[PDB]
RNA sequence: AGAUGGUAAGGGCCCACGGUGGAUGCCUCGGCACCCGAGCCGAUGAAGGACGUGGCUACCUGCGAUAAGCCAGGGGG
RNA sequence: CGUGAGGGAAAGGUGAAAAGAACCCCGGGAGGGGAGUGAAAUAGAGCCUGAAACCGUGGGCUUACAAGCAGUCACGGCCCC
RNA sequence: GCUGGGGCUAGGAGUGAAAAGCUAACCGAGCCCGGAGAUAGCUGGUUCUCCCCGAAAUGACUUUAGGGUCAGCCUCAGGCG
RNA sequence: GUGGAGCCUGGGAGUGAGGGCGCGAGCGAUAACGUCCGCGUCCGAGCGCGGGAACAACCGAGACCGCCAGCUAAGGCCCCC
RNA sequence: GCCCCAGGCGGUAGGGGAGCGUUCCCGAUGCCGAUGAAGGCCGACCCGCGAGGGCGGCUGGAGGUAAGGGAAGUGCGAAUGCCGGCAUGAGUAACGAUAAAGAGGGUGAGAAUCCCUCUCGCCGUAAGCCCAAGGGUUCCUACGCAAUGGUCGUCAG
RNA sequence: CCCGGUGGAUGGGCCGGGGGUGUAAGCGCCGCGAGGCGUUGAGCCGACCGGUCCCAAUCGUCCGAGGUCU
């Protein structure tokens, strides 16, 4: 049946995008950890 | 049906015991009277292609 | 219990067995010799023998009878022209079945060719 | 003298081909050849190639009398199993062991 | 009337030999701890990156369209 | 892997030296046998050693009227030293 | 009414024609990280050898009754005899 | 009465779910492999050993070890034995 | 007075004593080691009561390390233990819609599975066509068949 | 397990009977036609019951006695 992952590029950008994080304090924190932790992908990648 | 399951591991001797009858009988061959080649009886010799002392198949 | 019941199911339903017999027969008449699994062959002996027997009878009614199965004009023409004569003096045994020594690799099935008798 | 050829890393179930190889142990070379050629088993092919290859090695390399050649001893060691996944019901997954087999044939000149 | 050892489809134990596997031993371009030194960077645009750059380049390193790089000085030979 | 925040692996070792196996043979190839390098090749790249589990292959004893937490004591037999 | 796309409401919070349902496949209080190595009078486990000695399962009191403090009973060292 | 006896002083304990058997009682139904006590024993911890066929506590008897020696305990002495 | 005398020696919890072994420090700028260390396999040989220790044989090829002490991440079978292998079930169930296939020819080492021809069945408000989202090169061609495809596969997303 | 294996009727054919369905097609005639009539109990016909060697069980290969002792 309809599963929970109905992928949508726009939703993924304006939801989990870089600028999505940077506009909020907690999101900025998440960018900070993900920089300290050294994630290659600092934000879930998306095409255009 | 409540999902029957093997109670214990099958000991090696018992496993091999059940596999006793697993032998492969050798395929019985008879020499082709035409080309003297072995082949299963009551079939065409794929070598000579003959059968019943006459030609059947085009080898 | 298959007591005295004649015929092989061949793991096909009714119409599929029938279309199998028709296609087998078609290729057989079109080629004389064909290669097929053993049981298909032995379940094809009679179905060909009957058609060739109507060939020996040759009349119009037999034309429409055999045509009910083969469903071809041309191939039936060859049947009533090349085969009806050549079997005009043979009573039964219109086909021969020989088992090949080499099974089918893809499934290990045994092969055998069915040929129109000379 | 004993010749030997080995199908190292044959992608095939070891237990299966063992049934084949156990059919030509102690046989004359011609006998084993014919028996392989008409044995309805997938392993019978690989046993065939290893068999004839062992014949060539016994002839060219070790220079044995091909007439006296017989299967002195053959067997199938098991090889590195390739682990693959079989998606089973309800999310769970299995791991099928696509088994690889090593085949060893050993030829001698039977005398008398 | 008698007794009996005997056969091994296979199996068991032992021995020899193999395959699989990667424990163990040894090693260490790595890490841990402690001590010493040093201790901010950024609108002259930072940290961190995208993408590109090699004659042929997948990737890491370098670098930035001047793209595994340019200039001057010092070391070196 | 998780939508995501986030969780998070495994994975080192030939050889002194690639000297990494020319070439021949079998094979469609793989792989194998020779040859060769090598101190050594069960050091051949799936590479130091290579254990056990597990798997087979040969040999010795033994087993198809037979009762068993598999052993232990005795006796006998067989085989080996 | 159903559906697409564009958005909003979230954790003792949202939403809910209300089942305590749903809130990323387990929602009478989401998930991740952190406090955190929470606590667990409970369960399981706790790895070499030899030797000497050798219990208890009772009393009292206990928010105590399957847990505890004291005494009983063990051992050890020293002293007395 | 010299005993792994006793006392004192210290360290360390575990134990504080017990059970069966006998006897004396309560409860119970003068039932329970029941429960609860007292005296005692055994097991626990002695499922080490003989007997009771088998069986923790019934009978014998306290297993440092070895011996292809002997005497007895309970219990047995028709065969198993 | 190392030996004799007497007595004792079932054992959980538990108390005590006595040793063995593992890593590392001193001994050690030492000693053993290519005539072979460690390590592995084996011994019916010797030492000890045992933990273990020697010694021997083969593998191994480069470290090991005494007496005598010290210090511990020190001794594993259990923890529905953790990691990793290999088993058992087992050549068993299954091979993922009952829309259905058959024959000839070719390719090719290799053909039920690939290509072609013919015949047959199925969909046809689709199982056909187009767009969007999503997917991200899966598109074409050539080559190849180690793996993947639930078989094969000379084909292929 | 039974049967057969060229000496063979074992199976497929074919033939004949059985049995079933129920008057084939084609043609002729009658109908404007749907249809009807005759040919015609026809045609077809799975197993059933027998015959016929037409077609197949070809040629074949391999195991398997040397008889324990009083
Ligand atoms: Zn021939």
């Amino acid at each position: 049946m309809k599963r929970t992952w109905q992928p949508n590029r726009r939703k993924r950008a304006k939801t989990h995008g870089f600028r999505a994080r940077m506009r909020t304090p907690g999101g900025r924190k998440v960018l900070k950890r993900r920089r300290q932790k050294g994630r290659w992908r600092l934000t879930p990648a998306v095409r255009k | 049906a409540k999902h029957p399951v093997p109670k214990k591991k099958t000991s090696k001797a018992r496993r091999d015991a059940r596999r006793s009858h697993h032998a492969l009988t050798p395929p019985t061959l008879v020499p082709c009277p035409e080309c003297k080649a072995m082949k299963p009886p009551h079939t065409v010799c794929p070598e000579c292609g003959y059968y019943a002392g006459r030609k059947v198949l085009e080898v | 219990m298959r007591h005295l019941k004649s015929g092989r199911k061949l793991n096909r339903h009714s119409s599929h067995r029938l279309a199998l017999y028709r296609n087998q027969a078609k290729s057989l008449l079109t080629h004389g010799r064909i290669t097929t699994t053993v049981p298909k062959a032995k379940e094809l002996r009679g179905f060909v023998d009957h058609l060739i027997h109507l060939a020996k009878r040759g009349d119009l009614h037999a034309r429409r009878l055999v045509l009910r199965d083969l469903q071809d004009v041309k191939l039936v023409r060859k049947l009533f022209d090349e085969i009806a004569p050549r079997y005009r003096d043979r009573q039964g045994g219109y086909t021969r079945v020989l088992k090949l020594a080499e099974r089918r690799r893809g499934d290990g099935a045994p092969l055998a060719l069915v040929e129109l008798v000379e | 003298m004993e010749a030997k050829a080995i199908a190292r890393y044959v992608r095939i179930s070891p237990r299966k081909v063992r049934l084949v190889v156990d059919l030509i142990r102690g046989k004359s070379l011609e006998e084993a050849r014919n028996i392989l050629r008409y044995t309805n088993k997938r392993g019978a092919y690989f046993v065939a190639k290893v068999l004839e290859s062992a014949a060539a090695n016994a002839v060219n390399n070790h220079d044995m009398l091909e007439d006296r050649l017989y299967v002195k001893a053959a067997y199938v060691d098991e090889g590195p199993a390739l682990k693959r996944v079989l998606p089973r019901a309800r999310g769970r997954a299995d791991i099928i062991k696509k088994r690889t087999s090593h085949i060893t044939v050993i030829l001698g000149e039977k005398h008398g």
